[PDB]
């Protein structure tokens, strides 16, 4: 089968760039194709921590995380603090579907055990933060799909849905 | 079914129209076609029938001002402004049960005169209380309608 | 020897074709003929006799052999007959007592024409008393959004019966009856059904007389066309006529012929059935022959309920 | 004959029905329900026929080729149907009664007229013949009925006289003195004229006008208001399934069928609109 | 399996609320309630269902996505929804009762009729197939009160004789002393024949007269009178949700769902007249 | 939350009060109080709101604007009021 | 387990009563309720044969039997002609349903090897037979039922209904 990984997008650092691995072949899920981000990922039931931002196994169906589905592997860096599992495509909870898909991919989610030690209490978190939105279309969206500065340029309307598409819960502590 | 009654609705308010001279008799009957059609349909037709009859204050010149005007269209209400437009809408509901044959005009018009036998009157008017409220509320709705459109503030 | 038609429900018989959705930003319509033409009532006949030892390639040859012989067809809805009667693209369905007095008629001066004319089919017409179009409209759903999809949505005119009414035909054959009787059958439309009842019933197999009425299509045999069209007023008196296909054949899934045709319904004189013979070939003979028996070339007498043929 | 069997049955409104026809009558209803020749409602064949057809495809995803046999294979292979819905015809709508004590008492009531009747007369004489399950113990019914036309008439109630639709009194007629009732449900069927019963059946129509609100200021929007005409729940329409003979219209009879209770038929099924019961009359006969 | 989801609620007024007219039937009241098809008052699904959307669309802005799922887009959509609303049933109504002789004396009841009890045994039976809940547990209930039809009967109390909305005396049957209430309350609920019934229960709603005050003389303004019909409080409604497999259906049914507790329904709100509470079968069991 | 202020509170009467609900057939006393719906006395929100709104227009001539937004335009209401008022439930009454 | 089998309903010999033994209880499944008989039983895929009468496993879809469901055992004197299967209540295909049934079921039903010797037809068979209902009923709707033959019975409906509804496909060899 084919290894696809999730990368969040949250209004904060240490996920400027993690992959390590772009496509390597032609093959993607989640697209900026003249019209918008396509194919978007919600993992439901988990909450993303800034300190180390990664996914925390909570039990809540509210606390949702909102990423991209790009091709490639754990960055070889970490090698263990991810949820890796062989899902059919359509057990994948996809917003803003663009068409079908492969039905049976490998997926990378940046995890972390829960760790006890204090209480979660998750708050929603929106991205609009236009200094971050700006930045993170070069950190994020051009080292995985280039041609956003070279040929679908239309900045002005994928910068604008990233924020009315991409938001989360936070533990916040 | 019910096609003539929007006609019949025209000729009875148009004598009740006229034989209410004061205007403030007027307005007090439209305060009459709102309210008693519907407590007709939630109270019943005879607990709002008694409610009409102790309020008109009957037996009086008024009663047979009444019966004139079933037929004549010069007679006149004289009397309380809550009287005139109470038994004027008790010739409204007299007015209908005559028309279409639910009660015979000519006990009608002598159970108005013969005081012994307007208790018969309420007495029939008890047995025909279900297919009355039937029938008479495309009549009555429609003197509601008129009410409020032909009888305006000055 | 007669048989009764009964729908039990709105039928529909379309002609002019192409009712399915071709273009991609347009509806489809489709309208309904009134009375259905002789080759449904005969296709539907052959429906039920049918058995797969025949034809290979004929659809009358091979439909002739089954039925002996059907005549035109006509409306009854409580004991009366109503007959179609046609004009300058007018149809009406008129009651047999008023068809006398046509020939008359048609010869009266101006304006009196006109008038006994338009009093047939406006007063006298008594279609729409018993046949109202009911214009269904219909509509595909893609089940991926559950909405409708992208302009599959058509309209149907189909044809709701406000009475009791049957479509009256006779056969020649009498082994018939206990064969296609009582029988529920998928009446020629958008499959829609209709009941059969057999009965007999005396009527007259030929005549003579100066005006008919065409009780069915009398086919055109496409080489007198142009010696016909050029004086069309020595054979039909007040009619409508057209070109037609002869319908879509079952065992072969291909629209028949077309071929101009005289519409039911209209008026023929007396010199259509001479001329008929004396320019149709006995290539062609054997052929029309066979039409005949279907059912299309069927005339009635405006005196009575008298059938006539053409080639027969 | 090609129509080896014939399955009448009810079909049954658990809820409300709308099955729409674009805006094709006038009274004052914007979507208006699919009326007939004589203007009742009925669930033409085709709506009837593709909901029926919709449903059971995700319900029996397994035996699709079987449906597809019977009912339509809606792709582009066309070969011939092999089953045929006929429309369904308006057999009992529900009325608000109002008996003059004249009864064990009842709320509502079930009402017909004399038109209604004759087209199930018209659909069950028409399969008699195929029908070897001959269903005569309704057929029967429908003729004693039909030939006290002329006077309103209550089957198995003994009322004499009532109030239909809070508008209408009618006096009432047993059939000759009794007879088994149709529905099960525990409620009279009354027959009506067929002038009186027109008014009666209209009023059991339900009209609602509808409302588009804006969001922001909570008010209604410019032209945000039509209206819509829905069935009443326990409406009871009656429709036939003919089947040509073949080998899945065995199964689809036996295995199908059987399990066929609940469908949705018509439109606006978010408002809950469509759940109806199929009921097969050939075991409540 | 036709539905993902199938949830069941009660609909408990917190205020007297007020569902508008609708309907196109002319009658006396100005302002009347949403009348059912047995003339009981009801709630038509299309303002359940616009009431609680908008509801959603404020409580919960950031799943303002799988709102639009469940329930459909507002401005343009390019699909339907997946969520269903059924039309809010009268399952209770509040009626003050001078109750005759007992060991506890009550001041007001809950007035139920078998009619009502029956068009949620059809909710009931039609959703359980249609689905793979089985609500057993109220189908259990509901379904020994149906036995002792044509009676009345109180549930769980001692009464035996009661005078229902101070015009109405009856006498009470006990089905078993054991049985438990159907939704949580210490006040008993009475289920009237159906007749009786509807005549208590016209006596529970609410007819008012309001009037517009010229604010210059203090008096009614030129025909500034008008009547208006509210339900009271305490009354208990019963609708059910329904949702398809969609992956937003089950966030849905998670904390959309199981976050719902008070909703606005209805009219009249500026005075107070829509505050409602539901409560999930569920939880109350 | 989905009301921005809730202010609950009492009203005390200061002199004997009178809600009419108008004359009706059932009733006896030819002018009523607004009853409950189990028969206990209430003010309907709809004459507190009219009165309490009447009362501030006079009091408070200069925020018109703001009354009229919370408690709703008179002259031509071309969006819903933000306010609501609820029933007014008896608490206590003198015996 | 509870114990019942299928006693189908030809006109024909050999099933005067098969069952050689009745409820030895109070539990059935078939019944006649005072409005017919309800939860008639039907097999498809088998066909009936003369000689002694029992059920041979055709494999066409269209090919069924009738009949009633009795509690019992088989005759005990072959003990194997006779195919004996557990199944739940939902998977039995059942005419007029009244009530529910216990979702576990042990039938025995006349059974044959298919003696292919001779080729199968099948053949629409229904069992008016004015004369045949007769016997039946005394050898069967009594000897399973006697109250039939007793205080309640609607002979307009139920000496009518048997030849009305039982029907089923014959071998007529």
């Amino acid at each position: 089968s084919t290894q696809r990984e999730y990368v969040f997008i949250p209004i904060t650092n240490s996920i400027t760039i993690d992959v390590k691995i772009t496509i390597g072949g032609s093959d993607h899920i989640t697209n900026i194709d003249e019209r918008g981000i396509h194919n978007v990922l919600v993992i439901t039931g988990y909450a993303v921590d800034e300190k180390n931002g990664r996914l925390v196994p909570t039990l809540d169906p509210c606390d949702y995380v909102k990423g991209i589905l790009v091709a490639g592997t754990p960055q070889q860096a970490q090698s263990n603090d991810f949820l890796t599992l062989k899902l059919p495509a359509n057990k994948l909870y996809l917003i803003r579907k663009k068409g079908n898909i492969s039905d049976d991919l490998k997926i990378y989610i940046p995890y972390s055990s829960p760790d006890a030690r204090n209480s979660m209490k998750t708050k929603p978190v929106s991205i609009s933060d236009d200094t971050i939105v700006n930045n993170i279309i070069k950190e994020v969206f051009d080292k995985i799909y280039n041609i956003t500065q070279k040929e679908k340029v239309k900045i002005e309307k994928v910068k604008e849905d990233i924020k009315e598409l991409f938001s989360y819960y936070a533990l916040e502590q | 079914l019910y096609e003539e009654d929007y006609k019949l609705a025209l000729e009875a308010f148009k004598k009740v129209f006229n034989a209410l001279t004061h205007y403030g008799a007027k307005q007090a009957f439209r305060s009459r076609a709102r309210d008693l059609v519907e407590e007709i349909y939630n109270s019943g037709f005879i607990p709002t029938f008694f409610y009409i009859i102790s309020k008109a204050e009957l037996n009086s010149d008024s009663l047979d001002s009444l019966i004139s005007l079933f037929s004549s269209d010069n007679a006149i209400l004289r009397g309380s402004d809550e009287n005139v437009s109470y038994s004027a809408y008790l010739f409204i509901i007299l007015y209908y049960l005559i028309k279409r044959g639910i009660i015979e005009q000519k006990f009608l018009i002598q159970a108005l005169r013969c005081e012994k036998t307007r208790l018969d009157l309420i007495d029939k008017l008890y047995n025909l209380a279900p297919i009355i409220s039937a029938k008479i509320r495309t009549y009555l709705l429609a003197i509601k309608r008129l009410s409020e459109a032909l009888i305006e503030a000055r | 020897k007669r048989v009764l038609i009964k729908p039990l429900e709105p039928l529909m018989f379309r002609s002019q074709g192409e009712f399915e959705p071709l273009i991609t930003g347009s509806h489809t319509a489709a309208q309904s003929l009134i009375i259905p033409r002789p080759s449904t009532i005969a296709g539907m006949l052959g429906y039920i006799l049918f058995n797969k030892s025949s034809g290979t390639g004929d659809w009358l040859s091979d439909l002739t052999n089954l039925l002996a012989t059907i005549y035109g067809t006509f409306i009854e809805t409580n004991g009366e007959y109503l007959f179609p009667l046609r004009m300058g693209n007018h149809l009406a369905l008129v009651d047999q007592q008023h068809l006398i007095n046509l020939p008359t008629l048609l010869e009266k001066e101006y304006e009196r024409r006109e008038k006994g004319i338009y009093e047939l089919f406006y007063d006298k017409n008594k279609l729409f008393q018993i046949i109202n179009h009911q214009d269904r409209i219909g509509i595909s759903i893609d089940k991926s959004t559950r909405t409708v999809k992208e302009h599959y949505l058509y309209s149907a005119r189909y044809l709701a019966f406000k009475k009791e009414v049957n479509y009256v035909i006779f056969i020649d054959n009498d082994a018939i009856s206990d064969k296609i009787n009582g029988k529920i059958v998928n009446f020629g439309g958008e499959n829609r059904i209709a009941k059969l009842e057999v009965d007999d019933y005396k009527v007259d197999t030929s005549i003579e007389e100066e005006y008919y009425l065409a009780l069915s299509p009398i086919l055109i045999p496409d080489e007198a066309l142009d010696n016909f069209l050029d004086n069309i007023s020595d054979y039909v008196a007040m009619g409508k006529v057209d070109k037609i296909s002869l319908g879509f054949d079952i065992a072969n899934t291909k629209r028949k012929e077309m071929l101009t045709a005289i519409l039911e319904g209209s008026i023929v004189k007396r010199s259509i059935i001479d001329f008929i013979k004396n320019e149709i070939k006995n290539d062609l003979r054997y052929r029309f022959s066979k039409y005949e028996k279907i059912g299309y070339n069927t005339l009635m007498s405006l005196c009575k309920l008298a059938l006539r043929k053409i080639l027969s | 004959p090609y129509y080896a069997f014939a399955e009448p049955f009810f079909i049954h409104a658990i809820t409300h029905l709308h099955v729409g026809s674009g805006s094709s009558v006038e009274e004052e209803i914007d979507l208006p329900f699919q009326r007939d020749e004589l203007g009742y409602p009925t669930i033409y064949a085709s709506s009837l026929k593709g909901a029926i057809k919709s449903f059971l495809l995700k319900e029996f995803p397994d035996k699709r080729d079987v449906i597809y046999k019977v009912l339509g294979e809606d792709e582009n292979p066309e070969e011939a149907s092999l089953g045929t819905f006929l429309d369904a015809i308006l057999f009992a709508i529900p009325s608000r009664i109002i008996e003059i004590d004249s009864a064990k008492p009842y709320v509502w009531v079930y009402v017909t007229t004399y038109e209604l009747l004759k087209k199930v007369k018209l659909y069950l004489d028409s399969i008699s013949q195929l029908s070897n399950a001959s269903f005569s113990n309704l057929k029967n019914k429908i003729d004693t009925i039909l030939a006290k036309e002329g006077k309103n008439i209550t089957l198995d109630s003994d009322l004499k006289s009532a109030i239909l639709n809070e508008d209408f009194y009618v006096e009432l007629e047993a059939l000759n003195n009794k007879i088994p009732s149709i529905i099960n449900a525990g409620v009279p069927l009354l027959v009506l004229e067929d002038s009186i019963g027109r008014e009666v059946i209209n009023r059991s129509l339900i009209r609602v006008r509808r409302i588009r609100i804006d969001r922001d200021k909570k008010v209604v929007e410019t032209g945000g208001l039509w209206s819509e005409e829905y069935v009443p729940m326990k409406t009871i329409f009656f429709s036939v399934l003919l089947g040509k003979e073949s080998k899945e219209s065995a199964i689809f009879a036996s295995c199908i069928l059987r399990n066929l209770r609940y469908v949705i038929l018509g439109g606006k099924e978010t408002i809950g609109k469509g759940i109806v019961e199929l009921r097969w009359v050939k075991d409540v006969i």
